[PDB]
């Protein structure tokens, strides 16, 4: 039966949403129930979402990495790599304090100009022009849409991951791969 | 409506009165063959349950009901919610059309359709009278099983 | 035993109150004579003059 | 007939007028020529029925600018939520609440202020407090700083959320005038949905986590040691140990056997000999019986359904002989007006605030509150304050309504109209009473200093001369104290033992006890009398002759708000609303200044104060009321100049802020009669001058500099005298009370 | 306005059989408030030069007849008057 | 661009130019606290 016009093509029962017409990379379903593309800057959210992605890709790999093998001359006391003790440590060694620095450094000069940029509609949300080695191709092309695709859902699934990684190390006191490996 | 003599559609809409009724039938349904499931088979994992209507739902409150409230609240907030809000403010969408037909055994033309939807809600009112019974039965025979109360 | 009864008995009397008392009844329902609504008003005033009569006797130690 | 109607994406939202200063008016929109504009720019920023002549668009600007309001709420609640889990000893005080001084605000060292973090103990030094929030806390069942830190978050979140739905409200889905004409609907929802639900939902919240955690912590079990709210839901044993009502679970309540509840639900009344606050199983029957009656009510109004009564057709049935259209034209009135709607909910939620003062000191609600006693004088004199405030602007809304909102078509032979035709028969009875009341309650403390003086003590007014014994107020607290068994037969104790019966001691310190009035209490009483009276003739003069007198027939054509009507007619200065509103604030100034003055002296010297283990009380002020509060001699040296003492003996100690803030007010309110006693036109001049020497040397301002409007002359003076007044008795207060108490 | 002084008459005979009915026990006796009432000015009358004491009930009984009377009767005006 | 004009009003302005002047002084009486004299 569906509605009576276009319907969101990820929710066949929902109607589509008004700015969401599935033509984004990674935005093929148009997936928005809540309808917050209806009231908020589809740039900002973008950005976010890009942002998140790369954040948390980053970090859920970090903890595999971390989990591991850890460096010698940092003296990691705690295997739990999402734990207070570790964070804690990380922390008074003034490890997590430099990258604070550097992180804050590249919101400032560079991810705040970037964010202004795309609200005015300067910039495609997420790009930073930066492909060293050419994995994606020319900017706007069919290539650079398969890999802006596969960011966000390899972003989107890093995202999560990390809420399993997390939650799942607070209840058991156990790493991930120590997990896995003991039932 | 053909059977209103209440005249609740008079008052409620009847695209929100037939999402409702649909709803209902499906969880009852579910519900029914559920019962006889669980009271028949029991899964290796649980072993010592119930096997009640109350003493089962008593028992998996605090874990597999509280996960099954979860992800159903989960469902009813995304798509549950849009879906009942934009049917009465006039989306066009039927009401129980979640567009949920893997196979193709609703049909062709109308005819066979809305066959096949008076059957689900017709199936749905006769799975939600039988587990209203069920439950008055069990209460009034001392706990006893939906196969155990025929003698 | 007793509750039942008063419970039954000031929905009962709330109805025909209510077929006087409401402004413009219904009178297309095909006992009681009203609406839905007048219904759910007259038995909600039911269950109040109801609970509050039970209430008052088994304070009075009546029932 | 009651529907939803909204106007979509209705104001887009651009940075474009922020950088517009005045946008909103026609006349300020052009921009500055003089400083005068700075000024008018804010004085007019929320008279939205001066920008607009469109009801619609002034609707919705209250809706969304209310959204801001609760935001704002919600910012200041999460932040004394946050302050207590980070910067407070709650935890600490929890284990000795009698001993330890609530402190939830630390000051960092810098030019030497640490002094003002106090050895206030639980393992910390700041501030003491004086919001009640430990105890308000402590009712609600909160032990640890994880539990205040996520109310904090919660608080934040709600205050993000107002903040959207205000913006939303106003910029995206805006609803229509008929929307915000529904009051009957607005009166159903708030009185069931609001009132109703809250107090449903909160009397949960008591039976499940406050009664449980408070009961434990009465007892003496260590709060770390307390099960989690949450296990006195989960465990039902748990719960049935404290509350053995709970074995039977809901049964009893769908089966009308209330009865069986008579453990969580009581009518004990009086306070726990524990904590000196009212039993929680009495607050949550309280909350529960309030629920109901609030449910109930709010299906009163008809909406959508037939059922339910016109608010038009009650006030239009309410007409008898003597008052001619009776309560015809008033629906129009409040369906049409926002002054007429915010006149009305000023006076009540004003009057409200002065109730919730006397009932909250009498019948402490909180557990530890009675004898934490600069918590009872702060929560008393704030809650006077917010409530004198809200009656003199329920003062200026009546009177904005009567200039700009109301119409004789309206209301015609009306209770409105006819209230109008005989205002000079209502002006000058109630100056009458002014003037009676005046003389024979200020008169009485007048003859009694003067007969004192004279050294004729057996010529006064007093308890051991000429009594004027309260004898109705007493004849009243008997029959509160014979209440318990009698006229109340399920009550086991009195609604509050400041009527009578029992000393309340929780240590050694009183929480409550009988309030003995005599012949001190009987004279200022007739002085509160007086100060509302006149209080009440300033601001209700203003409103009936808002739109003319004698003096000015055509008085609504220049305003609510003007300075005057110039020098003829003998001079017309202050003929205004406003400027009776203006007056108003002086006499509620002077009204409650004496009433918390009256408390705090009352409570010192006849309530608080410490009981030995012979068990003779002996009071803060040992007693001096009764013949010192019947002099204004009396009231000068035993109470203003004896109680400074502690303000002004404050420096080189933790209290040192009071004794700076005593001074820095009494500057404020000093500096504010340079405002109140000149007139612009010698500022205007005296610019002039200094206007010559910027030019002389080519830094003249191109927005000329003027003296404050006539009208900002006297707001100006009215805020620092207000201001300077209230922050000088707030120091004065603290510093006293968190000493001596 | 109609008057009739028989408004009066229904007043008194009104409320005082309504607060005639018997009550529980305390400070009233069980009898009701208008035999209460009348047996305290019967005790108070028999010594009328001394009169009655904050302590006393007469003061209670006095009130609560007087607010419930005024209150019958001022209904009493509005009904005759305005049928 | 409308932003940047509305954080160049007189209210904005001053107070955060009074903000960093509070700040400098504030922090000046930290590091260098009961300067009486030069
Ligand atoms: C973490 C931040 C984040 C942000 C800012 C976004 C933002 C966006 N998403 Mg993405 N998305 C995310 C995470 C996020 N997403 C994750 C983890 C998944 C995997 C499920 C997806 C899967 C997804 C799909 C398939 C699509 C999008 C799309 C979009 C775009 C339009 C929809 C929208 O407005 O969402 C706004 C989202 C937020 C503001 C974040 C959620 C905030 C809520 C309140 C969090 C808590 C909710 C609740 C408690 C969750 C649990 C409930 C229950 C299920 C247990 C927008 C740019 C659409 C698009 O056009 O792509 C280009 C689209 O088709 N998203
Ligand atoms: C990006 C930077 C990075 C750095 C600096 C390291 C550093 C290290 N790795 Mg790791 N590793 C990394 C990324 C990194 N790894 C990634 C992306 C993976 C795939 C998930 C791994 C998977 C891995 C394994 C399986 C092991 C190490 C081990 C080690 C340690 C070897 C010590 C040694 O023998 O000399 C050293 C501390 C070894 C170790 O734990 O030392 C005993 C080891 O067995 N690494
Ligand atoms: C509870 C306090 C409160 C609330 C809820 C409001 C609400 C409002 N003010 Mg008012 N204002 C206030 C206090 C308040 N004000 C005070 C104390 C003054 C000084 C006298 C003013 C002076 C003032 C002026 C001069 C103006 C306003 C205006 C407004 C309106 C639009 C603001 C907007 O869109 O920004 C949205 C706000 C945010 C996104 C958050 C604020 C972020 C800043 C930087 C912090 C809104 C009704 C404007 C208006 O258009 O009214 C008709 C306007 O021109 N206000
Ligand atoms: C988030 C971005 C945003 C933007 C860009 C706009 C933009 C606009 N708003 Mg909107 N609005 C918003 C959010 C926003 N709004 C929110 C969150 C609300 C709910 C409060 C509203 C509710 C609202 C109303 C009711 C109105 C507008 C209006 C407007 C227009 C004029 C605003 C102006 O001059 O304000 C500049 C004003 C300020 C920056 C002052 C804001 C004061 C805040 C709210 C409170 C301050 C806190 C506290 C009191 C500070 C005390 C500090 C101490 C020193 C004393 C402009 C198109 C007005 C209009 O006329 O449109 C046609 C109008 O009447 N807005
Ligand atoms: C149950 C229905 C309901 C409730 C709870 C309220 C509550 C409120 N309305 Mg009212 N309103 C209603 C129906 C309701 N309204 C209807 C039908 C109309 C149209 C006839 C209006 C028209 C109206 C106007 C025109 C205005 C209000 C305003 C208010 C606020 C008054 C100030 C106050 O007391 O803050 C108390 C604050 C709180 C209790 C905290 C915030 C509560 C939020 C909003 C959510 C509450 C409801 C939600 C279902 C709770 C979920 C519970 C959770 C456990 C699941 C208050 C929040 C005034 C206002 O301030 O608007 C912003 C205002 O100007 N209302
Ligand atoms: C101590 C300061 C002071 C005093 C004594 C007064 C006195 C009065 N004010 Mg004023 N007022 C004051 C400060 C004061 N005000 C200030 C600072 C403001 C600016 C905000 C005002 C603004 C103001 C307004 C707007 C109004 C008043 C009104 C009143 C009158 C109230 C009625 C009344 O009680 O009259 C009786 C007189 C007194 C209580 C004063 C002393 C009485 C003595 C003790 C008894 C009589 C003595 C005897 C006759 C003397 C004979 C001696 C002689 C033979 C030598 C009263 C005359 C109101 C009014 O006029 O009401 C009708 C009114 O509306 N005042
Ligand atoms: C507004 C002007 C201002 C200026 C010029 C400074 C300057 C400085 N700050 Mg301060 N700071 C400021 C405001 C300012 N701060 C405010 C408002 C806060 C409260 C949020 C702080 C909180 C702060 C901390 C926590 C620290 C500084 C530190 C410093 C020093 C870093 C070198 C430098 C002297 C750092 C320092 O060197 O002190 C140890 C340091 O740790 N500042
Ligand atoms: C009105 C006149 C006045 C004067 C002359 C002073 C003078 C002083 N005050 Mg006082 N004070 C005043 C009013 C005044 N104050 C008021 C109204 C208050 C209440 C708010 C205070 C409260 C106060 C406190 C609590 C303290 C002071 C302190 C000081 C000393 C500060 C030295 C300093 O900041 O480091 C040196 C600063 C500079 C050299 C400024 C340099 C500016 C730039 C960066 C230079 C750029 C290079 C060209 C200085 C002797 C402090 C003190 O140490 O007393 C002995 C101190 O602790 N003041
Ligand atoms: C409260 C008692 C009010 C008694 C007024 C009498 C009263 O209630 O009568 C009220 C009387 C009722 O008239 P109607 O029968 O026409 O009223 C029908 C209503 O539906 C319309 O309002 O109206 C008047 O006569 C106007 C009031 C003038 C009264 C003038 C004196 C006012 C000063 C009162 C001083 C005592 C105050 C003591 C406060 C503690
Ligand atoms: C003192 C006084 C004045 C003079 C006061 C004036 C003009 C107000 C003074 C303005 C103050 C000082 C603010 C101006 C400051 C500028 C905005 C510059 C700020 C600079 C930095 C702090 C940012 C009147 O104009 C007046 C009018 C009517 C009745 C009584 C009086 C009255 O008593
Ligand atoms: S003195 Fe001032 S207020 Fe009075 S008439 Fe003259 S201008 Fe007007």
């Amino acid at each position: 039966q569906a509605p009576s016009g276009a319907a969101m093509p990820s929710m066949p029962f929902l109607k589509r949403p008004s700015k969401l017409d599935g033509s984004l990379p990674g935005g093929e379903g148009c997936f928005d129930p809540l309808g917050f593309t209806e009231v908020f800057s589809l740039e900002w959210m973008r950005e976010a979402e890009v942002k998140h992605c790369r954040v948390a890709m980053l970090a859920v790999l970090g903890v595999i990495a971390q989990e591991f093998g850890t460096l010698d001359f940092y003296h990691a006391q705690s295997k739990l790599q999402l734990s207070p003790d570790l964070h804690n440590q990380f922390v008074q060694n003034g490890a997590l304090q430099q990258v604070l620095l550097f992180v804050c450094a590249w919101e400032f000069f560079v991810g705040l100009p970037a964010l202004i940029e795309s609200l005015e509609g300067r910039r495609e949300p997420g790009y930073f022009g930066f492909d060293p080695l050419k994995l994606g191709g020319t900017y706007g092309s069919a290539q650079w849409k398969r890999m802006a695709a596969g960011e966000l859902r390899n972003g989107r699934l890093a995202m999560i991951a990390f809420g399993g990684f997390f939650h799942q190390q607070l209840l058991t006191k156990q790493g991930i791969i120590e997990q896995l490996t003991h039932f | 409506a053909e059977f209103d003599p209440l005249q609740i559609t008079s008052y409620l809409p009847i695209s929100w009165m037939r999402e409702s009724e649909v709803k209902h039938g499906r969880i009852a349904m579910l519900a029914f063959v559920g019962t006889l499931a669980q009271q028949a088979y029991q899964f290796p994992w649980y072993k010592g349950a119930p096997t009640t209507l109350v003493g089962a739902h008593d028992h998996f409150v605090t874990t597999a009901l509280a996960q099954i409230l979860l992800f159903t609240s989960a469902f009813e907030i995304l798509a549950g919610v849009p879906a009942a809000i934009q049917t009465v403010r006039g989306s066009g969408r039927l009401p129980g059309y979640y567009g949920f037909d893997p196979l193709g055994l609703w049909g062709k033309d109308e005819a066979s359709r809305k066959r096949m939807e008076l059957a689900e809600v017709k199936n749905g009112r006769l799975a939600m009278i039988a587990m209203l019974a069920l439950w008055h039965q069990e209460a009034l025979s001392g706990g006893m099983g939906v196969i155990e109360q025929l003698v | 035993s007793s509750i039942p009864v008063i419970m039954v008995i000031s929905n009962l009397l709330a109805l025909a109150i209510g077929r006087y008392a409401i402004q413009n009844p219904s009178n297309e329902t095909p006992i009681i004579g009203l609406n839905l609504a007048q219904l759910v008003a007259t038995t909600s005033f039911g269950h109040i003059i109801g609970v509050a009569t039970i209430l008052g006797l088994s304070n009075m130690g009546i029932i | 007939k009651v529907k939803v109607v909204v106007d979509r994406d209705v104001v887009a939202t651009s940075f474009e007028k922020w950088a517009k200063p005045g946008h909103f008016s026609r006349s300020l929109a052009k921009g500055p020529k003089t400083t005068t504009w700075i000024w008018n720019l804010h004085a007019d920023a929320h008279d939205f029925d001066s920008h607009t002549s469109s009801l619609e668009e002034v609707s919705r600007k209250i809706f969304s600018a209310h959204f801001g309001q609760l935001a704002i709420i919600f910012i200041w609640l999460s932040g004394m939520y946050f302050h207590g889990a980070r910067f407070s000893n709650y935890v600490a005080w929890l284990s000795n609440p009698t001993g330890i001084k609530p402190s939830a605000q630390v000051v960092w060292p810098i030019v030497g202020q640490q002094i003002l973090n106090a050895d206030v103990g639980g393992g910390i030094q700041g501030i003491q407090i004086t919001s009640g929030l430990f105890q308000l806390w402590r009712a609600s069942g909160i032990v640890n700083e994880l539990q205040l830190y996520v109310t904090a978050i919660g608080g934040l979140v709600m205050a993000g959320l107002m903040m959207f739905a205000g913006w939303f409200h106003y910029h995206k889905a805006a609803p229509k005038l008929e929307w915000f004409q529904n009051v009957e609907s607005m009166l159903n929802h708030h009185l069931a949905g609001l009132l109703g639900l809250g107090s449903l939902s909160w009397a949960g919240h008591q039976i499940h986590v406050s009664l449980p955690v408070n009961k434990l912590l009465d007892a003496g079990v260590a709060p770390s040691s307390i099960p989690l709210p949450h296990e006195f839901i989960l465990n039902r044993n748990l719960m049935a140990e404290l509350y053995p009502s709970f074995q039977q679970g809901l049964a009893p309540f769908f089966t009308l056997n209330w009865k069986q509840y008579s453990d969580i639900l009581t009518f004990k009344g009086g306070l726990s000999p524990v904590t000196g606050g009212l039993w929680l199983t009495d607050v949550a029957h309280h909350h529960l019986a309030i629920a109901v009656l609030f449910i109930v009510a709010g299906h009163m109004y008809r909406t959508n359904w037939g059922i339910g009564h016109s608010m038009k057709q009650l006030l239009e049935a309410h007409k008898g002989p003597l008052t001619g259209e009776g309560h015809k034209g008033l629906y129009e009135v409040l369906t049409t007006s926002w002054h007429a709607n915010l006149a009305i909910n000023l006076a009540m939620l004003g009057s409200l605030s002065i109730i919730v003062a006397h009932h909250m000191y009498s019948m402490p609600p909180y557990p530890y509150l009675a004898t934490d006693y600069p918590t009872q004088l702060s929560l008393f004199t704030h809650h006077m304050w917010i409530g004198g405030f809200c009656i003199v602007g329920a003062g200026a809304h009546a009177a904005i309504y009567m200039v700009r909102d109301y119409s004789p078509t309206v209301n015609y032979n009306n209770v409105l109209d006819r209230m109008i035709r005989h205002r000079d028969a209502i002006i000058s009875h109630l100056n009458w009473v002014c003037i009676f009341l005046g003389t024979h309650s200020f008169g009485l403390y007048i003859h009694n200093d003067t007969m004192r003086a004279l050294g004729r003590a057996q010529d006064m007014f007093s308890d051991t001369a000429i009594q004027l014994q309260p004898v109705l107020a007493q004849w009243i607290q008997q029959i509160h104290t014979l209440a318990p068994g009698n006229t109340a037969v399920n009550a086991l104790a009195t609604a509050s033992y400041a009527f009578g019966a029992d000393t309340v001691t929780v240590g050694s310190k009183i929480a409550m006890m009988p309030i003995k009035l005599g012949t001190a209490d009987f004279m200022v009483h007739h002085i509160h009398a007086f100060t509302i009276h006149v209080t009440v003739l300033i601001l209700l003069k203003g409103v009936l002759f808002a739109r003319n007198s004698r003096l000015i027939p055509d008085k609504a054509n220049l305003g609510f708000r003007f300075p005057c009507d110039g020098p003829g007619r003998g001079g017309t200065c202050q003929v205004s609303a406003w400027d009776h509103v203006f007056l108003g604030l002086f006499w509620m100034y002077n009204a409650l200044s004496v009433v918390i003055f009256h408390f705090s002296w009352k409570m010192q010297s006849d309530v608080w104060g410490t009981v030995s283990s012979n068990g003779t009380v002996s009071h803060i002020t040992g007693g001096n009321f009764a013949q010192s509060a019947i002099t204004i001699n009396g009231w000068l040296r035993d109470f203003l100049w004896a109680q400074a003492s502690q303000v002004i003996q404050s420096y080189g100690s933790s209290l040192s802020a009071y004794g700076l803030m005593f001074l820095g007010a009494h500057f404020v309110w000093a500096f504010s009669l340079m405002f109140l006693f000149s007139g612009r036109g010698y500022w205007q001049e005296l610019i002039e001058s200094i206007v010559w020497a910027h030019n002389k040397l080519k830094v003249a301002p191109s927005i000329a500099p003027r003296a404050l409007s006539i009208t900002q002359g006297r707001a100006v003076g009215v805020a620092h005298y207000l201001l300077g007044g209230i922050a000088t008795t707030w120091a004065f207060f603290l510093a006293r009370i968190i000493s001596v108490g | 306005y109609p008057l009739n002084p028989a408004v009066i008459l229904i007043a008194i005979i009104g409320w005082s059989a309504a607060a005639a009915v018997p009550s529980n026990i305390p400070v009233l006796g069980g009898t009701g408030l208008t035999q209460a009432f009348l047996a305290s000015i019967q005790r108070l009358l028999a010594q009328y030069p001394t009169g009655p004491k904050l302590d006393d009930p007469f003061w209670f009984y006095l009130v609560v007849y007087h607010v419930g009377l005024f209150a019958l009767l001022i209904f009493g005006q509005i009904g005759y008057a305005g049928y | 661009m409308n932003l940047k004009k509305y954080l160049s009003t007189a209210p904005v302005v001053a107070t955060l130019w009074l903000f960093l002047t509070a700040g400098i002084l504030i922090e000046l009486n930290r590091f260098y606290p009961d300067s009486l004299f030069y």
